[PDB]
């Protein structure tokens, strides 16, 4: 009963586009090139 | 005499 | 997500969500009034097969990777075989401890079998 | 002088051999987490019995990779509980992180086995021995473990069977001799002799 | 000039000595490369093996080559500084080799008899190696310090020139001390250790019989190969009349070959016993 | 009801991660050398954490020694004998005045650096696996009895008990915002928790075996996972789907420790092939092999300023690579 309620609470979530997450990850990765010692 | 050495 | 579903007299266990030919799978039973007990095991190649001595020479355990499922064949049953039958998998691939456990994360809910 | 005080403690790490104890609830592990220490022949052994964790043992057993020996104690009288001991022995012997170190095998409560047999395995009938009944039963129990122990990994580590009861008092010298033999073979491997 | 040997005998001794120095230095530097290069065999347990291999290689190369090229015609070619150098350093290499064999035997005895006692640390191992080398150079110092190159008609000799005594006490007491510290006591120590180990250690049982047989070979060939060396070097304090002809030259060359025959044995033993050493000799060549 | 979640994640699958990373040059080859070698440990070591000052680190070993070293001079500044020999986790406080340890003794001991034990936390029934400091007052711990716990060190009692796992919990990572934390367990599921709300937020199931290590991305909106099936996966919190699978056919061994750099471009992972790997977090390509250890790598830590990385295996040797 608790697991079904937890999965039902986790079902109603807001999901942005995967390309939007890829673009944000791209922006943070290319925004810190000068502070990367490797 | 021979003078051998170790 | 890993999921093992039992059915079945021939037992069929369906496995999905993970690679099939890299794990050693087990069959365990739960008779009421006692704990769990190991029945038989099968390796990746299907060569190293062992059984419990109480059910040795009677059961036929098999694995096919193309159908991605596990089969068990029973004949000449006994009244002592009335139990809940779980298909289990020990977690480390290319290799096995915790399949006979109270709580396990890689085995199904089991089916009740009574003669 | 921090590094000077460590080296003496280094001797405290080196003169003491650690032991890992397993078994079940019915086996007499206590009468042979919990810590015990005993000195035989001016050599200290310090044995561990982990019993506070859960039944899942596939993660914390990796902590015992460098222990000298594993004492596996088996209940022999109750015949319905041997198959779990066989499966545990096979799983221990076939482990990746436990294949270097060796298992000293104790078969406890032999007097209870004799009292039970003087009152499961379908291959027992076609077995011959390598007061006459108890010898066949005892060496059946021994050989069913030794076929697993000699099935694989015989060169890396060995198994030392032992027959004992709860009223025994000489297990310290036997485990001393077993550890001496284990470390002797390890030293013969380390010194380019074998 | 005396001791001008004919050509065929010089060719025969040159062939034998060339064979023994080539096989000794090849085996010893390969033992160096295997222990110190693979980094998995690099252990505190093998530091005595590295020290023994170094002392045996130094023995073979320096001592055997300079003694043979000296003793072919009894004419020294290297001058007084190298006369001092040969009277100092290769004798210490010999002494350190025998003491490193004693240390290896002590380690094997204390390990096989007492396996539950812990192995010695790297600090104590380095201290033992340092004490071995300091005592070796300290015992080889009186020959190095008293060396002298002298000129005779058509002859140049490197000889130890002790202060003169009416009874020849100084060099006799020195050679007696060298004998009792170099032949007697390490042989007794290695014999007691290998006897106790062989008695205790006498399928995997055949490896133990091989190990006991091989240490029997080690003790016997040490006694055989180092008896006539000390016998001849203690000879002139008992029977000094044997130095008339080239018979003592032949005796000296024969006992130098027999005494330097003990350099080859340890790579042969390590190749015959261990499997990874066989793999190492296979990989090197 | 999870079939609707699977259908929603399938509908959210617009493009792969590598489809959006095409218009950039790859990193290339990344190589490092052992600048410092630490040989003061006797037995096998299990855990390690870097300080926030990037100068002092702490190492936990199974012989009962907790040693705080100096990374610049390769020397020990503190060496604490432990009450229990068996430990599995350690963490050095951001203020630098505290260090925690825990293991099979069911105690989360806290040690003060202003050396004796300060307090001893006893609320877990299983072995501890990972602990990290939020502040100097509150700490988050994880144990193998499927429980994470938020402790207040001033009172020594659990504030929130996180119980949402079915397998034994191996690792946790702290967000840069110090308000959420992700945790991985032995049920092929890693999930996010809120320290204030005391409840789980999202659940991520992508792997096929036990999760052994986890780390946040430097922006706090992604995390990489390492497991026993010889693969790594990158997950995004908002998308809640698998982005990249850093896997190779020539590795069949486990993964024990992962960590990210300052930029997050180089994902550093400790494998079970006696060597670590560096991964491009976008190209999903192999960048180099870190092979300097004779035993299996158990701990791995990258400094906040990224000027060094420390790595340990059970051969009692700590190595700084740069």
């Amino acid at each position: 009963r608790k697991l079904v309620e937890q999965l039902k609470m986790e079902a109603n979530i807001d999901r942005i586009k995967v390309s939007k997450a890829a673009a944000d990850l791209m922006a943070y990765c290319e925004a810190h090139a000068k502070e990367d010692p490797l | 005499q021979f003078f051998g050495l170790m | 997500q890993v999921q093992l579903q039992e059915s079945g007299l021939r037992l069929s266990c369906a496995a999905s969500g993970f690679t099939f030919s890299n794990y050693k799978m087990n069959w365990v039973r739960q008779a009421p009034g006692k704990g769990l007990e190991w029945v038989s095991d099968i390796s990746q190649s299907g060569a190293s097969i062992s059984y419990t001595g109480s059910v040795k020479g009677r059961f036929t355990i098999s694995r096919d990777n193309a159908k991605n499922t596990l089969y068990l064949q029973m004949n000449s049953l006994k009244p002592e075989d009335t139990a809940v039958y779980y298909c289990a998998r020990c977690p480390a691939p290319f290799t096995c401890f915790d399949v006979t456990s109270t709580t396990y994360a890689y085995r199904g809910q089991g089916t009740q079998v009574t003669v | 002088g921090i590094e000077k005080q460590l080296q003496k403690d280094k001797q405290v790490y080196r003169a003491t051999h650690r032991l890992l104890l397993l078994g079940a609830d019915n086996s007499g592990k206590s009468t042979i987490i919990f810590e015990t220490k005993f000195q035989v022949d001016k050599v200290n052994f310090h044995m561990f019995d982990v019993g506070g964790q859960r039944d899942e043992r596939r993660k914390w057993i990796q902590c015992f990779n460098d222990v000298t020996a594993i004492i596996f104690v088996v209940d022999s009288s109750d015949y319905n509980r041997l198959q779990e001991a066989l499966n545990d022995f096979k799983s221990i012997w076939n482990n990746r992180w436990l294949r270097t170190i060796s298992v000293i095998l104790f078969l406890n409560k032999q007097d209870l086995l004799a009292e039970k047999v003087l009152a499961y395995f379908p291959e027992f009938a076609r077995y011959t021995t390598p007061d006459p009944r108890v010898t066949r039963a005892k060496y059946f129990i021994r050989d069913e473990f030794l076929r697993i122990s000699t099935a694989s990994g015989d060169g890396r580590h060995y198994c030392y069977p032992h027959f004992t009861c709860a009223v025994d008092t000489e297990n310290a010298r036997r485990i001393f001799n077993d550890c001496k033999d284990i470390i002797l073979q390890m030293n013969l491997r380390e010194y380019n002799l074998v | 000039n005396q001791f001008v040997q004919p050509a065929w005998q010089i060719v025969l001794w040159a062939a034998a000595y060339t064979v023994i120095v080539v096989t000794s230095v090849v085996g010893n530097v390969v033992v160096m490369w295997i222990i110190l290069a693979h980094k998995r065999m690099r252990t505190v347990t093998n530091y005595f093996l590295v020290n023994l291999a170094f002392a045996e290689a130094s023995m073979a190369a320096f001592n055997t080559v300079v003694n043979f090229t000296y003793a072919v015609h009894n004419e020294w070619y290297y001058g007084l500084f190298y006369c001092k150098f040969h009277n100092f350093f290769p004798i210490a290499a010999v002494f350190a080799s025998i003491y490193s064999m004693t240390a290896v035997a002590f380690d094997r005895y204390m390990a096989i008899i007492h396996p539950l006692q812990p192995r010695l640390s790297a600090t104590a191992t380095k201290v033992v190696i340092c004490v071995i080398w300091v005592l070796a150079l300290l015992l080889a110092f009186p020959q190095g310090y008293y060396s002298t190159t002298e000129t005779m008609p058509s002859r140049v000799v490197c000889m130890i020139e002790w202060p003169e005594h009416p009874n020849k006490i100084y060099e006799k007491v020195y050679h007696i001390c060298v004998t009792v510290l170099i032949y007697f006591l390490p042989l007794l120590v290695i014999g007691y250790a290998y006897t106790v180990v062989g008695i205790t250690l006498w399928e995997q049982v055949s490896a133990k019989r091989k190990v006991v047989k091989m240490m029997i070979v080690v003790v016997c060939t040490f006694a055989i190969c180092w008896l006539p060396f000390h016998i001849f070097f203690l000879l002139p304090y008992i029977n000094p009349d044997l130095y008339l002809k080239k018979f003592i030259q032949q005796v000296y060359l024969a006992i130098m070959w027999l005494a330097m025959s003990s350099t080859m044995y340890n790579p042969i033993i390590y190749c015959c016993l261990n499997d990874r050493f066989r793999l190492g000799f296979k990989h090197a060549f | 009801l999870k079939n609707q979640i699977r259908d929603a994640r399938k509908a959210c699958a617009d493009a792969t991660l590598s489809q959006i990373t095409n218009n950039i040059d790859p990193v290339g080859r990344i190589q490092m050398r052992t600048r410092r070698t630490l040989r003061g440990h006797l037995a096998k070591i299990y855990a390690m954490h870097w300080g926030t000052d990037s100068r002092l680190l702490v190492s936990a070993s199974q012989d009962g020694k907790l040693i705080i070293w100096d990374s610049y001079t390769t020397n020990k500044v503190h060496a604490i004998p432990l009450r229990s020999s068996w430990v599995m986790t350690c963490a050095y406080a951001p203020s630098g005045n505290y260090v925690a340890c825990g293991g099979l003794d069911n105690i989360c001991s806290i040690y003060n650096l202003k050396v004796r034990v300060s307090r001893e936390l006893a609320g877990h029934t299983g072995y501890l696996s990972c602990c990290r400091f939020l502040d100097d007052n509150q700490i988050v711990t994880s144990s193998g009895d499927t429980t994470c716990a938020l402790w207040d060190i001033e009172t020594g009692q659990q504030t929130t008990t996180f119980t949402g796992h079915t397998g034994d919990v191996m690792s946790l990572s702290l967000a840069p915002d110090t308000r959420l934390f992700v945790s991985g367990a032995c049920d092929a599921s890693a999930k996010l928790w809120d320290v204030r709300e005391g409840m789980c937020r999202q659940t991520f199931t992508g792997h096929e075996s036990d999760i052994n290590a986890i780390c946040f991305f430097p922006n706090g909106n992604a995390f990489a996972t390492g497991s026993d099936d010889a693969t790594c996966r990158l997950f995004d919190l908002r998308a809640d789907q698998e982005l990249m699978t850093y896997s190779h056919d020539n590795i069949i061994c486990g993964i024990t420790s992962v960590s990210f750099s300052k930029s997050g471009r180089l994902l550093l992972a400790g494998y079970d092939d006696f060597n670590c790997n560096v991964w491009d977090a976008l190209k999903a390509d192999r960048a180099g092999v870190l092979a300097g250890h004779d035993n299996r790598v158990s701990c791995l830590g990258v400094t906040d300023d990224g000027m060094a990385v420390a790595t340990g295996s059970w051969d009692s040797f700590l190595k700084i690579w740069n």
